[PDB]
């Protein structure tokens, strides 16, 4: 996250840091029940000899602050057993970054660790709304990654808007967040890791799944993200939540 | 086909994972790490140093 602040404990208890062997932290996701995560497709892709696909090659860790403190009092560490990545994702347009990871054991609910509010399929989150953006992904483009989990608070843009700053790139399934000023993004690292939006009775709903950008934080160039209203019935089908 | 593996400069991409990976650097003639975002990537991307040297040792 780029332009961000350290979130205070326990202030995210659905943020998830998924490390893959030997390779320590890749991505983010979100605890959506005990047993599921949402998190980016393009996280589980084989690839250079290494089966990013295959749940086995993962550890989840759940009520996770800092990278160099995970053995600390309220730390849940998970394996997975099943990774399911949208069918219809696109691995040269980015088009349904999405998927789904089940826990091989189900979390515990505690003051920090705890789910994410869904939204309903025919909700909108309307442009203008400031929203939040957490993980402990790259604070600058090319540069290195947060021990202590950021966030940073951005802006819904406006579909029209993000389709003319980023031509023929952008689909109904992404949405642009952030600032046209810049200075504020999420960034590499932070890909699967949720949009959190404070709802109108002061509960937190996922309005999206951290995507892709072109570089971090740039200048009408703000960051994509996975719609999650339109997913909705895919996930209900898929996990029963 | 060493002008791809080993010559071109690293690419993070566009993705935003952080996946730590290795890209060999002709004018250090050194393999260094760097971070792909997971999508797009070049040849010069190994996910191993060791990988790196054997795929790139001796290029200039
Ligand atoms: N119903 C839950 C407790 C409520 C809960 O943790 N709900 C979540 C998902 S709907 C939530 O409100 N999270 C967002 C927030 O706390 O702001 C239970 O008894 O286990």
């Amino acid at each position: 996250v780029v332009g961000g602040t350290d979130a205070d404990e326990g202030e995210w208890p659905w943020q998830v840091s998924l490390h893959a062997l030997g390779q320590g932290h890749i991505c983010g996701a979100s605890l959506i029940s005990p047993n599921w995560l949402v998190s980016a497709a393009h996280c589980y892709i084989d690839d250079r000899g290494f089966r990013y696909s295959d749940p086995t090659q993962w550890t989840a860790f759940l009520g996770l602050h800092d990278q160099s403190q995970r053995s600390a009092p309220g730390v849940q560490e998970r394996r997975l057993k099943r990774i399911i990545s949208h069918p219809f994702f696109n691995d040269f347009t980015f088009d349904y970054d999405i998927a789904l990871l089940e826990l091989e054991k189900p979390a515990e609910y505690s003051s920090m660790v705890r789910p994410i509010c869904l939204p309903d399929a025919s909700h909108v989150f309307p442009a203008g709304k400031a929203i939040w953006v957490t993980g402990w992904g790259h604070t600058q483009y090319g540069g290195t990654g947060a021990l202590i989990l950021q966030k940073g608070e951005i802006r819904v843009i406006q579909q029209t808007t993000c389709e003319n700053l980023l031509p023929q790139q952008i689909t109904p399934r992404m949405m642009c967040v952030g600032f046209l000023s810049g200075g504020v993004d999420s960034c590499q690292g932070d890909a699967g890791g949720p949009l959190s939006s404070v709802e109108a009775d002061g509960r937190i709903f996922q309005a999206g799944v951290v995507s892709w950008g072109d570089g971090c934080a740039q200048r009408n160039k703000p960051g994509v993200y996975t719609r999650l209203p339109l997913f909705r019935d895919w996930i209900k089908e898929n996990t029963g939540v | 086909q060493t002008e791809d593996y080993c010559l071109a400069s690293n690419k993070v991409g566009r993705c935003r994972g952080s996946f730590p990976r290795w890209y060999y650097d002709p004018t250090e003639q050194i393999c260094k790490s760097f971070v792909y975002g997971g999508c797009l990537g070049n040849k010069n991307n190994y996910l191993r140093e060791e990988e790196c040297i054997l795929a790139c040792r001796g290029v200039q």
